[PDB]
């Protein structure tokens, strides 16, 4: 059969955001959390597997950041042209009212890899519970990234996904309501 | 403009990438470098030396290209990077199998009279290959089947929906059947007309 | 199991 394994990284500046993480056939196996300088593993239980030492995903990035500022000055300090994402909401699996399930924003085909997400429950803002996985590459060069929501669904209750990017003029809004 | 501090970017990006056929049988190394959206410059274990893929890249393949070190490791890496880590993650990624959870309903939505409209939910399965069918009796659904494709849902699991206009009669069985390489005997959920 | 990175040279200057 046919698998393809990726080491992707990135440096974006003037941000100074950094990227390195693994994916296997379009899911991350893990990356590695810059600030904290550890490796995060997708599954947990693939920490108990494998394992990978995340100092070395530190001193590529630096060498990253430093061929940042030389691609930056060769091409004549062209800058990247912004693509917007697009956005679609959907639940892990068919919802049943009471019954705890999971709304998911996925945000698809945008560059540079700076996207802001806003879940809103009755129009405003939620936090509670939310993830999110990091910049995942796509074969165009562009990125994808996951929002996630936990939620106990109701009759009552609308929701929706904002997003917000420098490609778009107007925030992108994306509706779910329980059918 | 939907957010602010727009200043200009600048985005440089490093992809390696191992393909694999029929295990490790063939191996295919891709090195590649991307600035803001255009490769400059890769190298491809099946050509054995960096190349440029634009202008902005050919001072690049120059000097890789005449470090002879570098290049003996980098034609290695087929077999001390990309076999390696095929190994390491195995059991995990190429043998995972997760069976898919299959549900089917009436939609809330009955756009036509005389007739049902039904949903066959597909959910949390991996790996993505699956196909999801209809079955009247013991026929093969083919009209009015409506299928939303295969969805990646970020977690190592997948989901599907597959749609199917009918015409109810008495002592028809309209059943959805899942093939995918978690189970070796389709999955099989039934609606009673 | 130790997953092992390629590592990332610097352009030409």
């Amino acid at each position: 059969e046919e698998h393809v394994i990726i080491q992707a990284e990135f440096y974006l500046n003037p941000d100074q955001s950094g990227e390195f993480m693994f994916d296997f056939d379009g899911d991350e196996i893990f990356h590695v959390d810059m600030a904290k300088k550890e490796t995060v593993w997708r599954l947990e239980e693939f920490g108990r597997f494998a394992s990978f030492e995340a100092q070395g995903a530190l001193a590529n990035i630096a060498v990253d950041k430093a061929n940042l500022e030389i691609m930056t000055k060769r091409s004549n300090y062209t800058p990247i042209t912004n693509v917007p994402p697009e956005v679609t909401v959907l639940t892990n699996s068919p919802v049943e009212l009471r019954e705890p399930n999971v709304l998911i924003c996925f945000i698809d085909k945008f560059t540079p890899p700076v996207v802001n997400v806003t879940w809103l429950r009755n129009g405003k803002p939620v936090t509670t519970g939310v993830s999110e996985t990091v910049f995942l590459p796509r074969e165009d060069h562009l990125f994808r990234k996951f929002h996630y929501l936990p939620f106990l669904p109701s009759t009552e209750d609308v929701y929706d996904c904002r997003v917000e990017h420098w490609g778009l003029d107007e925030p992108l809004l994306k509706h779910w309501e329980f059918d | 403009g939907s957010m602010g501090d727009t200043r200009p970017r600048f985005l440089w990006q490093l992809k390696f990438e191992c393909h694999f056929f029929n295990g490790t049988e063939r191996v295919r190394l891709l090195e590649r470098c991307i600035y803001n959206q255009e490769e400059s410059v890769r190298f491809d274990s099946d050509v054995g030396e960096y190349r440029a893929v634009t202008e902005l890249g050919r001072p690049d393949a120059e000097y890789w290209n005449s470090q002879k070190d570098l290049l003996e490791q980098r034609r290695a890496a087929v077999d001390t990077y990309c076999r390696h880590n095929y190994g390491v993650g195995e059991s995990f990624t190429v043998q995972r199998r997760v069976e898919p959870k299959v549900t089917v309903y009436p939609s809330k939505t009955q756009p036509l009279q005389h007739h049902n409209l039904l949903v066959c939910s597909v959910s949390g399965f991996y790996p993505g290959s699956i196909e999801v069918r209809w079955f009247r009796n013991g026929q093969e659904e083919k009209a009015g089947v409506v299928s939303t494709g295969l969805i990646q849902n970020g977690d190592w699991t997948f989901q599907t929906l597959v749609m199917l206009e009918t015409v109810p009669r008495s002592g028809e069985v309209y059943t959805c059947q899942v093939e995918h390489p978690s189970v070796t005997s389709p999955l099989t959920v039934e609606w009673r007309a | 199991p130790k997953y092992v990175k390629q590592n990332t040279l610097k352009l030409a200057t």
